[PDB]
């Protein structure tokens, strides 16, 4: 009437050309697709034989045989599956977006342990990405042997085959294009096999014309077996070790392994591995992030650890094998990347659990930590949500320890009943900070400090603001609080008055070299010392940040912390200076000494020296005076 | 020294590249290693890459004709860093409060504020698009980077102050909290903007716009600038004795707040307006020609 | 043919949904909170609707019992009719609570997917590879079997190492073939050099000797460091790329002596 | 046996669902493909009207309008294009892998300048990613108005003219899914079209409910928004470079990226080879705050196909060190895959990259002429230059020419290494330089004292990246580079003075020996060098490897504390200045008593200060200061 109804049409002539040109990008995947199809058929046999074992009379072996033929420049793939009937060849094989795999999966709805893939129904045609022509010869258990021939030119032919008999299954003859002879190379074939066929359930063999140049049956082509598919409680340490070593190609077995599977709308099985040692290229910016690989039904999809795991966890090796993911028409790409983020989160939780249990194993934890504490600290820096968990894994050397590291919680357990903060000191070396004047009074007051000797600690401690309710404080900064006996406090105020004008004099001498001159009881053996304001970079942070090649120098205008000259009023030098200020505050020799002392303190305090030459020149002058040179 | 043209695989000396001798044309492995200098044992210049390459040049002197060796008389940089290139970045701790402490006297460059304002409001548009609730956002929850970028953090008491905090987060003068906060209602676009509106005036003055004691008293300071009506322009969600706030006029924000260009005075007055439905949205203010 | 089941996944730490003026270190935490609060509100609502439904259900159920009793009662049918209407209202109320529960079911259907709804911890099994029991094997007995079969198995691969010269190729080679870093390999290389001398292949012999001392070098400080050579062979190429001309040649002298 | 011939079949019922469900991951392509089709139809008219103006008798204006309808949860695409006939709706629109653009590809022999965008014949069906149902109402001039209608359920229908005036092009009715209401939002619409229809030849407008003041006029604002603005930015590279001026080109840059300031340096790139493409290169007047935030995805150079944004993979399009140049690459000859989200055969981009880089280098060379803006450029991206020098082996022959440094003769004037070389002396056969922590440090270094006394120019270098570049660049214009900080600093000098130094070596021979013993395990070799003038001694680096400025850099910057490299890579040498009063005295003191511990301690002091003056760290600065305090106490009589 006013409306006409039409069925949707499809221009197969164009569609086919799209299939073998625009639907795919990579072409080496033709092996994956054809092998996958073989394994589907091999599962078809298995299932059918479960109901009727006599179906195995036409051959009792389930495998995929790869036989290159350079003399023809073709590739023979023998699939020992059930086979296809004449009808199946013209109905399923010869039809776009159609696969009898689904029909078999419908048969499997009656209950089975069978797992096949092939929901797209186009994988076959990927053969023409590489092959000019494809011939499929098959012999279904319930039909005759037929040859199926097509160059993907809009049509195909079927005829009963003659000569060599096929017990069951099908053979694929890939009339490889003249510029596709690279797939006749052993290496190239094995490359693809290792790329997408490394966990195929059925044996895949590669025949090579070798010593006598005869086709040698490379049975070990895919000898690698799935482990996460097995019951973890029935998997031994030796088996987990062998898997890790096979997975990573590392002669050394793993430090730790953890099986992990989820069930529900999202479903997968996985193995996570902690390596015993860090890789020499661990932090390489250009390193492929493929430590943990992603599979669907044991078929390699991708290994993008950039999203799968945190960068600070980018050392854990493993396999995640999902049961059902929304793969694109091109299986190499996964739709809904948020799924990967969900998977990540689940993995992270389990990694943290593993780390905690590893921490219980003190000895192996120590080994772990020594190798991957950098990554831990990077986690503290990067991850704002698991930092707390990661902070429990932190271990440092402290005053009350030897060369044995201790946790922050252990530090906390040894804090005084009046101690409200964690004392610490950062630097280049343990000995450097061990000999710092900043921890001398701290030790005199009976306090433990945390020694932080790694450059990353400046970034780590930046985030470590409070731990177990305890605050943290650097001994190198202004405002260092140590127990103040009221008697001593009075004496210190008296001392402040005593050296008041002295400090004022020193400031006049070094008005543009130091922000404030004052006495402090934080010092013990030193006459003086330079401290860093609580605002801005520490001396260590300054030195470290200056190292960065790609640093924007103008940012220092917001980070140049104030320097203050701490004075230790108990020294003869300081006392002498006071007396000298009284004798003559304008005494040049005294003023020179003040400058000397400042630079001496500044330098030994770990602060940048403005002019090493001039500094040493003063020294040389003093040396000459001692030598009587001039 | 040699003129690099190609690249050799990655190994001991990392990404070894390939060059030719500028004079003789001989090929060479552009091997590379990171270079420090001394350490905890003092200075230096810990054994010696500083002559290891001399070995490699010594091997060149031998011409032993199977000596792939590092290019030129130095441990050349041909993709250095161990070898292994890696980066790490510093977090910006430049709190808005710090900014203001570092900032100049009343009359803070309006143009700087405009830039920071539109950054803030742009941030809000995102936050409003993501329905981020944070009526508790205060000056100190605003980050101003060294590049002059406003970053927002700490979105409401529900997920902030997990560590040591203030004992008077509310009792403290809430000159930066919307009337709707002072009225004990809820969070909204106008609430958020009222808060920062005063902050923007603080930025201009380098000093809090208002300063009262109680919530009603705080409004008693707020009202001095924005004006005040009786119980006929008050919202339903009011815990304060609405109607017991004797009406008064507004005080031209343009003249009250230092360098407050009239257009911004209007935007601010709209942000400061008592009635949340007479205020301007973050988007509208963001897209205003003032910014 | 239909993956729409995964078109609504909510990720609270989605780093691909950020903003230049927003600090996501706390935003992600906000998102987490919001998700939790919404689930709490949802669950509360559902339980209250279920409660109300069950209450009205019981009320009308008991009223229906009473309707039977009023029907039986001699003249209670006047009250019956009153109660019937009341029971109908109770049923209508129950119904409306159930309708609201149906709307809750619709809300569940619209619910975003996340780590708490997509899946559960189907299986988890940790393991720390501590051990394999303080022990020791006689390396001479091991060699008796290993040297005889290992060397032949990897004879070509041992030779391939001996044919290398670039320091970087040697590192990568052993990185790929870590199982070759041992004395049996070095011993073959020495023997091979002898055979090459006999065969008048001195050019190759010299290069094999160079690689012989490379493997011996690995073995040399592995023993000094008391570690498995395969765990530290990479540090020899690191040492080689770093050691002084005079002292690396001196290390080459110590090396030649070690061989 | 008998060979039977069969045509290939297609299970459309499955195929259709695969087209919708498995071909795309990003539903934003919905509007892209719809708009693209509209623009193709508009291209069809352009041609037809080009050769026959009467083709516009039923409409001349060519544009694409988008009208959202939230009250229905539908979208309307107004295609003013040529439209389709009933037969085309059935044949082309209703067939998978069928496109009438191919008909134009073949028909338009005269229309060589008519470039249709895309050609798969399937993109239409992606409409059902977000739409429950699509109706296409159209009237090609050669037919009447018909309403094509389908929900992608294996069939489609076509209806007769319903009276909704369409005399040209088509009305596409997009019935959106319950959960796709975000595409009814102005913001969301804009987000999508700005990334996909950026350079559509025909103007795209939106008809949106205009945010307005309540209609109480008292006040009132306009009811609807006409968002023509979406196509305010036009293709520039498509025009003739010689006819393109900055009055428009600079404006393009400012619209290219949100930057209210004209670019610094630019370069048009026209490729007329196999990979025909045109590209515009843009260099900012300043580096961005996040310039080195390599954690972030690149998007400076974007790849367009037929003026349609496809990729922005700068990782392939440009070098890392060139990740500051912003621009557009536009080719109509690229083999995109079925999704049009990725270019097939990445080797294409490898070639494209190389070609672009060549023009980047030429641009830099052009800039070198403009010293004023060159210095601005250079300083803005000097690190990037040095990174290119650091990483890009092949092109250092051009990148090293762009280097500019302050020297002992140029002072505050930053000059070229080529200028350095052209002004080298006949004895100055090597380029002398020094690296350090700062200009005033190296400008006052003991290492450059004799160098200046010998009349040599010293290139001052201070960045960590400079420290990389000096290891890398050790020859320029035929003359090698020698650090003045290194041992073996063979300055050209009078042989007789060398003889004097040898006599001095004999004079201080025993002193050097004693000092070496004093400094056993502190310094490798104590010796004499005339590089020193005012200093008595100086820790000097070796000819290769680690140098004074390097620890600061690598030890603190590297995250990997490769302790093997940390413990396997530096000696120590101490130069002696035989003319210095202290050195002279030390000799006398050694001769007086080589066992005088006080002298030995002095040597240690001097050693530590030699380390300090050369920019070296001490093993325990506190004990250094302790000695200082002790000496102070002695001076104070304490
Ligand atoms: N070894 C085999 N034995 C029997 N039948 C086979 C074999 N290989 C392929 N087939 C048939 O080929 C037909 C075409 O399916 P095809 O493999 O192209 O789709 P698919 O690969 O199953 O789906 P996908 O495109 O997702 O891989 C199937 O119906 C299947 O029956
Ligand atoms: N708005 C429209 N106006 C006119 N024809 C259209 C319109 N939309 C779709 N078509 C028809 O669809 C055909 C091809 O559209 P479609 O997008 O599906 O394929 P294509 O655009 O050629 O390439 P792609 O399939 O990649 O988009 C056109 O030739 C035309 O017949
Ligand atoms: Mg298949
Ligand atoms: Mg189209």
């Amino acid at each position: 009437e006013e409306v006409e109804t039409f069925a949707f049409q499809a221009e197969i002539a164009q569609l086919m050309s799209l299939i073998i040109n625009t639907f795919y990008s990579n072409k080496e995947i033709f092996l994956r697709e054809l092998i996958s199809n073989a394994s589907d058929a091999l599962d078809k046999i298995r299932y059918e034989s479960l109901t009727d074992p006599s179906k195995l009379d036409s051959g009792k072996e389930l495998k995929i045989d790869i036989i290159p033929n350079p003399q023809e420049r073709t590739l023979t793939l023998v699939d020992t599956g059930i086979g296809m009937t004449k009808a199946d060849l013209i109905n399923n094989l010869g039809t776009i977006a159609k696969s009898g795999t689904k029909a078999f999966m419908e048969a499997l709805q009656a209950g089975a342990d069978i797992s096949m893939i092939g929901q797209f129904g186009v994988g076959f045609y990927s053969a023409y990405l590489v092959a000019e022509k494809v011939v499929v010869i098959t012999k279904h258990n319930d039909d005759e042997q037929y040859a199926w021939e097509s160059s993907a030119g809009g049509s195909f032919t079927v005829r009963a085959d003659h000569g060599e008999p096929i017990g069951r299954g099908t053979k694929v003859i890939l009339h490889l294009k003249e510029d596709q002879t690279e797939y006749l190379e052993e290496r190239r074939v094995k490359e693809v096999v290792k790329k997408h066929s490394q966990f195929i359930g059925y044996p895949i063999t590669l025949y090579l014309e070798k010593e006598k140049e005869k086709y040698i049956d490379q049975e070990e082509l895919n000898k690698t077996k799935p482990i996460w598919t097995r019951n973890p409680d029935d998997i031994t340490q030796e088996e987990y070790g062998e898997f890790y070593k096979s997975l990573t190609n590392d002669w050394e077995d793993h430090l730790a392994v953890k099986h992990f599977s989820v069930e529900g709308q999202l479903e997968f099985r996985a193995l996570l591995f902690i390596p015993r040692r860090a890789p020499f290229d661990l932090f390489e910016n250009k390193k492929k992030k493929n430590n943990i690989k992603l599979y669907v039904r044991r078929v390699f999809i991708m290994d993008s650890c950039d999203e799968l795991i945190p960068e600070y966890l980018n050392f854990i090796r493993g396999v995640v094998d999902s049961e059902d993911l929304p793969l694109n028409i091109s299986r190499e790409m996964l739709q809904q990347s948020k799924i990967l983020k969900v998977i990540r989160k689940n993995i992270v939780k389990k990694c943290l659990e593993l780390f905690s249990e590893l921490a219980e194993d003190k000895e192996n934890y120590k080994k772990f930590y020594e190798a991957f504490s950098k990554n831990l600290k990077l986690g503290i820096h990067e991850d704002s949500t698991n930092r707390r968990r990661l902070s429990e894994l932190l271990r440092y050397h402290t005053s009350q320890s030897g060369d044995e590291m201790t946790s922050l919680s252990e530090y906390v357990s040894r804090m005084k009943e009046t101690q409200k903060s964690i004392y610490y000191i950062t630097g280049e070396s343990k000995e450097q900070v061990a000999n710092s004047a900043f921890v001398e009074r701290v030790r005199k007051r009976g306090f433990e400090v945390v020694y932080m000797t790694e450059p990353i600690d400046e970034y780590c401690v930046q985030q470590l603001k409070e731990f177990d309710g305890k605050s943290l404080v650097s001994v190198t900064k202004e405002g260092l609080e140590l127990p103040e006996d009221e008697e001593e406090k009075k004496k210190m105020e008296e001392s402040k008055a005593k050296f008041e004008n002295l400090c004022k004099l020193m400031k006049e001498i070094l008005d543009k070299k130091v922000e404030k001159v004052t006495i402090s009881n934080r010092l013990v053996s030193s006459p003086c010392c330079i401290v860093t304001s609580t605002y801005g970079w520490t001396a260590n942070m300054e030195r470290i940040m200056k190292a960065q090649a790609l640093r924007d120098n103008s940012t220092m205008g917001y980070m140049m912390a104030k320097k203050h000259l701490e004075i230790n009023p108990d020294h003869p030098i300081v006392e002498t200076l006071r007396q000298k200020a009284e004798a003559d505050k304008n005494d040049k020799a005294v003023k020179d000494l003040v400058v000397l002392l400042f630079e001496t303190a500044l330098l030994s305090s770990g602060f940048s020296l403005e002019d090493p030459q001039t500094h040493s020149n003063r020294i040389y002058r003093m040396i000459k005076l001692g030598l009587g040179i001039d | 020294r040699y003129e690099p043209v190609a690249e050799i695989g990655v190994g001991a000396y990392g990404t070894v590249y390939k060059a030719r001798d500028p004079h003789s044309g001989h090929f060479v492995a552009l091997k590379s290693v990171r270079v420090p200098n001394g350490g905890g044992g003092g200075g230096g210049l810990p054994i010696s890459t500083v002559r290891e390459v001399a070995l490699l040049r010594r091997l060149e002197a031998f011409e032993h004709p199977n000596v792939v060796r590092l290019m030129d008389v130095c441990a050349t940089s041909r993709t250095d860093r161990e070898i292994k290139v890696t980066l790490v970045f510093e977090h910006v701790d430049q709190d808005l409060r710090t900014y203001l402490d570092k900032a100049p006297p009343p009359g803070l460059p309006a143009e700087t504020i405009k830039d920071l304002m539109r950054q803030f409001l742009r941030g809000l548009d995102f936050l409003h698009a993501n329905c981020i609730v944070h009526r508790d956002l205060k000056p100190e929850n605003i980050l101003v980077t060294s590049g002059g970028t406003v970053k927002l953090a700490d979105f409401g008491l529900a997920r902030i102050y997990s560590y040591q905090m203030a004992l008077t987060p509310v009792v403290v003068t809430l000159w930066y909290r919307a009337p709707e906060v002072l009225l004990q209602s809820t969070y909204a676009t106008p609430v958020d903007m009222w808060s920062v509106g005063c902050i923007f005036a603080e930025m201009f003055r380098r000093k809090p716009l208002f300063c009262g004691n109680s919530e009603a008293d705080q409004l008693g300071k707020i009202f001095d600038l924005i004006g005040l009506p009786p119980e006929d322009d008050w919202p339903r969600d009011v815990s304060l004795p609405r109607g017991a706030f004797p009406p008064r006029g507004p005080r031209p924000v343009q003249s009250v707040v230092p360098e407050m260009e009239e257009s911004g005075a209007q935007l601010l007055l709209e942000m400061l307006t008592f009635n949340p439905h007479k205020r301007i949205s973050a988007f509208r203010a963001l897209q205003h020609s003032y910014l | 043919v239909d993956y729409s089941v995964w078109d609504h996944i909510e990720v609270s730490d989605d780093e691909d949904e950020t903003h230049p003026n927003i600090d996501t270190a706390s935003l992600f935490r906000w998102r987490h909170q919001a998700r939790v609060e919404r689930m709490e509100q949802f669950q509360k609502e559902k339980e209250e609707l279920d409660r109300g439904c069950r209450e009205c259900k019981r009320k009308v159920a008991e009223c229906q019992r009473k309707l039977k009793e009023l029907e039986v009662a001699e003249g209670g049918k006047a009250e019956l009719e009153r109660l019937q209407a009341e029971a109908q209202q109770l049923r209508k109320e129950e119904r409306s609570w159930e309708q609201k529960l149906e709307e809750m079911r619709k809300k569940e259907k619209s619910m975003p997917w996340n780590v708490d709804t997509l899946s559960k911890d189907g299986f988890s099994k940790s393991m720390v590879n501590t051990k394999p029991e303080k022990t020791e094997e006689d390396s001479e007995e091991v060699r008796e079997q290993k040297h005889k079969t290992f060397v032949e198995k990897y004879e070509k691969q041992i030779k391939h190492f001996g044919m290398l010269r670039r320091w970087d190729d040697s590192q990568k080679y052993l990185s790929d073939n870590v199982h070759l870093v041992c004395e049996e390999t070095a011993n073959y290389l020495v023997i091979w050099c002898i055979d090459l001398e006999v065969e008048e292949k001195c050019a190759l012999m010299e290069q094999v000797a160079h690689q012989t001392i490379v493997m011996q070098f690995i073995l040399e400080l592995a023993k000094s460091l008391k570690v498995d050579p395969r765990a530290c062979f990479r540090q020899f190429f690191t040492k080689i790329k770093t050691a002084d001309r005079q002292y690396m040649e001196g290390f080459n002298d110590e090396l030649e002596a070690f061989k």
